[PDB]
């Protein structure tokens, strides 16, 4: 029973790598009932953490797994073969690196900012009615710093990178951009699955081409114009 | 869906961006940038920077021979 | 100096999100709860349970004044329906405790009322309750029909809606003991000419629900995924003339030719 | 440990506070042991409903045995369905030179006539006030002695009681709280901005442990609710403090805000855990920081596209309807 964190991590490891909860193989990791108590306890446990807790586990697992592969602490074949023992030992050996108490706040606002550099983070009729009742409509009066120029310039790098990769000895549009920024954008596009990379050739993933091909139905507008 | 392949591309990008490439090199290599020799009476061309560096190093070797 | 550790042991209370701009006066908040049928209806509506398809919910009237005869100023208004939110994310209500006239000096904003007292000890803030049940109005309003100038509707409103005895006697004394012309227009009985109505209008009263769906349907200009072609121009106009020669003669006098949509 | 939440409440509105008489004499015959006014009859019933609505109700109630205090707990005991015990240790304070005399409270045998089945006798007092009255120093020492003895009696007379209610008097409430927190004297402020434990009519506090037997003398108590009086139709009245010379009983532009915790999915509900604590900083800023249990959050100020009305009387002649319009939408935060 004490291995409940090992069960949560086994669900995260399976559903992140194989896209589904591989219950058949999870059963062979931590000894329990044939599916039932594992499935019941998992289902009961997730509702106590919600989508916010699930994302905390997924984001931490993704971060541990890239650091582990970057430092070669696992061989890629063990990931493909789904060696749950090794994969769970990766989070195990990583969790040994830090410890902390439940957080607290100081009464002065500025003091919290000095102490901590906190990081910010189609269907049936009844499903539409459910979704439409949960939403709140609110007019934003204020928020954190707008940071418009950096955000705009960062998106201008996205525009210029996409404009290269969509079809085709110099680049002009990036000349005025800081050489440090390009690294962040190509990295973000990799995380967001928008690109692939041969030994020195970037390529766009089929998502950018497909979204333009599906949503940009200009051949239909041509027929409508004639009609 | 190609999750381990995506992790492979992602970590490999992060390796290559640490192996001295400015990122703008990976862009330029798709755009059409061939490198070319600059030495007296040399004009040869390369589709990767490592092959250009080897060729310029062969010119350093030529200067050492001379 | 640590920030104060307040309790969340607090009472759990219900809430109502009105799609109306309710001002701070008692008169306004009172009128708002009267649009839903009174505080008894609102409290009862929070206690309903079961499948959302079946929930009667709360009925909201956007027009609910009363005329000089005590009848409703807009008899026939189909209501806006509200239902309990199926999964209301819990939220905490905070009480902000300002000096008199701080709110007005801050253009009625609480944000600015906090910021304008940044260094004060007078401005207490404390959690008061958690909300975990809410009624929201979110489906469209139904097709509305106006009966203000329909003779029989005026007679009904001014009798069965007003409860005036003079009007009620006059009404029942006018109801025939037996009706000899149930095939003819009710206008033949109700003589009143103060109202403009065409004799093509049978004064047919409107149904209690016209839109059988509260949300828009998914047409999206898509066909469902789940012979006059041979006729002459004279034959087509002859078929139209079988029911009404006026449209057929009008067409022959104006059109140059049919086209199949192919 | 067993006792982990302590509630302390001031008695209801006294009959001698009315603008005109005839003021009724003490039915118990003891000097100053007056009955509760109609305000006290109503407001003690309010506090009974309010404590019943909390998901952390008391399991035993200890009254200072004066008539007004036992009268205050009577509706609480009836509606919550809990046992009542005497405790003279949480008794009233009288300065030594009081004229005509220092009153002494009635006993279980006579109280049983006024409070049949409400009161119970299976508890003798932990300690008792000086019959000649008390200086403020001797008075504060009385409360300092009381607490470590009282809990060590409660946790042994009763095996599993975790939450307790004390019903008592303005000086006693403040002194009990200040000594439970450990201050050198009860005239100190809680903080440099000058806050003190409030003590108006029906006013309630909550003391709780921060987040096997550990000495009560070693444990640290947090004042998590500090004069709560929202459940009163006339609000808090007759407030008092040790800054007052006289013995006790002888413009606030309020607005409401909703702090919402939206979950990243529509098929599920964000639920605030039962024993949680709230802290905040920076409501004056455009990005306030909020703690709700284990997780930190950062807000955003927003105005609702409509009006939200909340009904506090409808908890799970007049309604205390709140208008809600400004909101602080909380996004999660990662500590770095
Ligand atoms: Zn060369």
């Amino acid at each position: 029973k004490d291995g409940v964190q090992a069960l949560i991590r086994a669900v995260v490891v399976t559903k992140s790598i194989k896209n589904e909860i591989m219950w058949d193989k999870i059963t062979k990791l931590f000894p329990n009932n044939s599916l039932d108590n594992l499935k019941k306890k998992w289902t009961a446990r997730r509702v106590r953490m919600g989508h916010s807790g699930w994302r905390a586990y997924v984001d931490k697992w993704k971060k541990m797994l890239v650091l582990a592969i970057k430092s070669e602490k696992i061989s890629l074949r063990d990931v493909e073969e789904l060696d749950l023992i090794k994969l769970l030992d990766i989070w195990t050996s990583f969790d040994e690196k830090e410890i902390k108490r439940p957080l607290f706040l100081y009464k002065n606002y500025e003091e919290n900012r000095k102490k901590f550099t906190l990081v910010r983070d189609m269907s049936s009729m009844i499903q539409r009615e459910i979704s439409s009742l949960k939403k709140t409509y609110t007019r934003k009066i204020s928020a954190s710093t707008k940071d418009l120029s950096k955000s705009q310039s960062d998106d201008y790098i996205r525009t210029v990178i996409r404009s290269i990769l969509i079809e085709s000895n110099e680049i002009e549009a990036l000349k005025n951009v800081g050489n440090e920024s390009i690294d962040n954008v190509i990295m973000d596009m990799a995380k967001e699955k928008q690109i692939y990379l041969h030994g020195s050739k970037l390529e766009c993933t089929d998502t950018l081409p497909d979204i333009l091909e599906n949503r940009g139905n200009y051949k239909d507008f041509g027929v409508a114009f004639q009609y | 869906n190609n999750n381990v392949e995506f992790l492979q591309n992602e970590v490999d990008l992060e390796k290559r961006l640490e192996s001295g490439e400015n990122g703008l090199n990976l862009l330029l290599n798709t755009v059409g940038r061939k490198y070319r020799c600059f030495y007296n009476n040399c004009s040869r061309t390369f589709k990767t920077k490592e092959k250009y560096e080897k060729h310029i190093d062969k010119h350093k070797v030529h200067e050492l021979k001379l | 100096l640590i920030a104060d550790e307040f309790t969340l042991d607090l009472p759990r209370i219900p809430s109502l999100e009105l799609p109306l701009n309710v001002s701070t006066k008692h008169s306004s908040i009172q009128k708002a709860i009267k649009m839903c049928g009174g505080i008894e209806k609102v409290k009862e509506a929070f206690k309903e349970h079961g499948p959302i398809e079946s929930q009667h919910g709360l009925q909201l009237y956007l027009n609910d004044d009363t005329d000089s005869d005590g009848s409703k100023s807009y008899f026939n208004e189909h209501p806006v329906i509200g239902k309990r939110v199926p999964f209301r994310d819990e939220s905490v209500i905070l009480k902000v405790t300002m000096p008199k006239g701080t709110l007005s000096k801050n253009n009625n904003s609480v944000k600015d009322s906090i910021k304008s007292l940044k260094d004060s000890n007078k401005l207490r803030v404390t959690p008061v309750s958690i909300v975990d049940n809410t009624i929201k109005f979110r489906e469209m309003s139904d097709f509305q029909i106006k009966l203000d100038n329909v003779p029989s509707a005026r007679e009904f409103k001014s009798s069965f809606g007003s409860l005036e005895w003079n009007n009620f006697k006059s009404f029942v004394n006018s109801v025939p003991d037996n009706d000899s012309q149930p095939q003819e227009n009710i206008g033949n009985l109700i003589l009143d000419r103060s109202v403009k109505i065409p004799s093509t209008d049978f004064q047919l009263p409107p149904p209690p629900k016209l839109s059988m769906v509260g949300f828009p349907l998914l047409y999206k200009y898509k066909a469902n995924p789940f012979d006059v072609k041979t006729a002459s121009f004279q034959d087509i106009i002859n078929k139209i003339a079988k029911l009404d020669p006026k449209t057929a003669e009008t067409m022959k006098s104006e059109l140059k030719g049919f086209v199949d949509e192919v | 440990m067993v006792v982990n939440t302590i509630y302390i409440a001031r008695h209801g509105y006294r009959s001698n506070w009315l603008p005109e008489g005839p003021y009724p004499d003490p039915l118990t015959g003891i000097d100053s042991d007056v009955p509760l006014a109609e305000h006290g009859v109503q407001q003690a019933k309010e506090l009974a409903h309010y404590l019943l609505s909390l998901d952390n109700q008391p399991e035993a109630a200890f009254a200072s045995p004066f008539y007004r205090c036992l009268e205050t707990v009577q509706p609480i005991a009836k509606l919550l369905e809990i046992p009542v015990y005497l405790e003279r240790g949480i008794g009233e304070w009288y300065r030594p030179d009081r004229k005509p005399v220092i009153p002494v409270p009635a006993g279980y045998e006579i109280l049983s006539k006024f409070f049949p089945g409400v009161i119970s006798q299976e508890w003798d007092s932990t300690l008792t006030p000086n019959e000649k009255g008390e200086t403020e120093q001797e008075m504060y020492m009385r409360f300092k002695k009381f607490w470590p003895l009282f809990i060590e009696r409660v946790e042994k007379e009763y095996p599993n009681v975790e939450c307790i209610l004390l019903v008592t008097h303005a000086a006693s409430k403040i002194a009990l709280g200040m000594s439970l927190l450990g201050y050198d004297n009860p005239r100190m402020s809680l903080n440099e901005n000058g806050d003190k434990i409030r003590s108006g009519s029906c006013s309630l506090d909550k003391y709780e442990i921060l987040k096997t037997y550990i000495p009560f003398s070693d444990r640290k108590w947090v004042l998590t609710m500090n004069g709560n009086t929202e459940f009163l139709s006339s609000g808090e009245e007759m407030n008092w403090n040790f800054d007052c010379v006289a013995e006790a009983g002888s413009e606030v532009e309020t607005v409401y805000i909703s702090v919402d915790i939206p979950s990243g999915n529509y098929k599920e509900r964000t639920e605030i855990a039962k024993s949680a604590i709230l802290q905040y900083s920076g409501l004056e800023t455009d990005a306030p920081l909020f703690r709700i249990g284990n997780r930190l959050y950062e807000g955003s100020w927003e105005r609702l596209v409509g009006t939200e009305l909340a009904f506090p009387n409808a908890a799970h002649q007049s309604e205390k309807i709140y208008r809600i319009k400004e909101r602080i939408v909380l996004s999660n935060v990662r500590p770095m």
